[PDB]
């Protein structure tokens, strides 16, 4: 985080509350990216 | 909000590793697994500012059972290699941990047990008959990352030295390898070798059961002037084995020791001088073949021996440049290995060269003109050398391709390395 890592409100939130996501599928899929980015890369 | 950020990162993991513990040893988790440890710990890049100054609550307690959890895990029925993530945890731990709140070391006491003696538990004492899973290199490299105190012990000091005495005294008992098969990196194992951290270590325990016998000074100093004969007459012309008996003396005889290093002024002295003569020593002979050692460690005698290599292997470089000159040898594939070899011997002499460069410029700022007569020959040839060239020139390319580590110990100031860096400019300061 370099240029303004300020305010966190929703820090880790967005990728904590699906961190266990990939638990129903058994495998295939293009949802594997990478892991270091989750819980905020720490009408 | 910190302590659930905190806990967030080690505990769903340690509670994860609780039903792939005893599934794999025998429906998506082994696919979501590889996501959910890589958040566990590769997600946070400094996962020791998380362990120390955040919130000391999860630290060892977390950590260890974690660990202990993997190794688990490498117990049962691996498919696919996942080191990364376990190497990638080594340094992060010291930089303390009050293991005797909780004591989550027993998983790992007992794999050390069950792998004690590896030349001697080479047989079907491990379950299921593991042929990779766990007799193999892998648990070797792993001790070292598991294992690491460089910046200070975190443990109850309990079974950690005694576990370090009975080491030493098998490494004594067994000098040769005698290791299995793909198993040749064997020295990397241990990266805590040091005091307190033949032998009569059984008696004096048995005696005692309250001061073990490692706590006093006199068998460190016992046992470093017994092993001092031993280094002291380590010299072979062989290529495997003086190679690999010289890479477990520096492992298990090396310079880290950190109980009163400055006191033993006279021991630290023979233990430089003994550092500085056993590479010359080594490349003494021809050696064509630079590949045996991977990563070797880094006074007026020293100095005078260290130009004088130099100059010979200047000389070498000159003849070999002259034969090249004329007399075209066969096609380009033998003429690309000569290169790369030549160029892997100019890096392994170019280590210890920057090494060097400082204490030679800080001799030879006050009044030596000696190393200065020494080591102008030696940047002639060079920048001769580096005048005209373009078989070199490809082939260091390729050379730092192959080579995808980096040392890059310029810039600390106290492809492994380069042909310009700041070694070439602090010597063409002059």
């Amino acid at each position: 985080q370099k240029k303004y890592e300020q305010e966190l409100f929703k820090l880790a939130l967005p990728c904590l509350s699906a961190v266990a996501g990939a638990l129903p599928p058994d495998y295939m899929e293009s949802n594997y990216v990478s892991m270091m980015e989750k819980q905020s890369s720490m009408f | 909000t910190g302590g659930h950020a905190s806990n967030k990162e080690k505990e769903m993991v340690t509670s994860l590793f609780c039903k792939l513990g005893v599934l794999v040893r025998h429906l998506g988790q082994t696919l979501d697994a590889r996501t959910v440890m890589k958040t566990g710990l590769d997600s946070v890049k400094s996962a020791l500012r998380a362990f120390l100054d955040n919130a000391a609550e999860d630290l060892e307690k977390t950590m260890e059972n974690l660990k202990q959890g993997q190794f688990t895990h490498t117990r049962s029925q691996p498919k696919g290699v996942t080191q990364i993530i376990n190497y990638t945890t080594v340094a992060l731990l010291p930089m303390l941990d009050k293991h005797n709140v909780y004591s989550i070391y027993n998983t790992r006491s007992s794999r050390e047990r069950a792998a004690l003696s590896l030349p001697a538990n080479v047989e079907d004492v491990c379950p299921n008959i593991p042929s990779l899973e766990k007799l193999m290199t892998e648990i070797i490299e792993l001790a070292e990352s598991g294992i690491r105190y460089t910046q200070m012990p975190y443990m109850m000091e309990v079974v950690l030295p005694m576990l370090c005495s009975y080491m030493s005294r098998w490494w004594e008992h067994g000098p040769e390898n005698h290791p299995e098969r793909a198993e040749m990196c064997c020295t990397a194992l241990n990266s805590e070798h040091m005091n307190t951290l033949k032998i009569i270590y059984n008696n004096l325990g048995i005696d005692e059961g309250f001061s073990q016998p490692i706590i006093n000074k006199v068998k460190p100093q016992l046992l470093k002037t017994h092993f001092l004969p031993l280094m002291e007459k380590l010299k072979k012309k062989a290529a495997m084995v003086v190679s690999e008996e010289d890479h477990l003396k520096a492992e298990a005889r090396g310079d880290m020791s950190e109980a009163e290093l400055l006191i033993l002024d006279e021991f630290t002295t023979l233990a430089r001088d003994l550092y500085a003569f056993y590479p010359l020593l080594i490349r003494f002979v021809d050696y064509n073949r630079a590949k045996w050692l991977k990563e070797p460690n880094p006074y007026w005698s020293k100095s005078h021996n260290f130009k004088r290599e130099e100059q010979n292997f200047v000389v070498q470089n000159e003849i070999n440049n002259m034969s090249f000159l004329i007399t075209d040898t066969k096609s380009k594939m033998s003429k690309a290995a000569i290169s790369d070899q030549e160029r892997k011997k100019m890096k392994r002499k170019g280590d210890r060269y920057s090494m060097q460069t400082s204490l030679i410029v800080a001799a030879l700022k006050r009044l030596l003109p000696i190393g200065l007569n020494i080591c102008a020959p030696g940047d002639q040839e060079l920048i001769a050398l580096a005048k005209n060239r373009f078989s070199l020139k490809d082939t260091e390319e390729e050379v730092r391709d192959i080579i995808r580590s980096n040392i890059h110990l310029q810039g600390k100031l106290e492809l492994g390395i380069a042909n310009v860096l700041f070694h070439l400019e602090q010597k063409s300061k002059y």
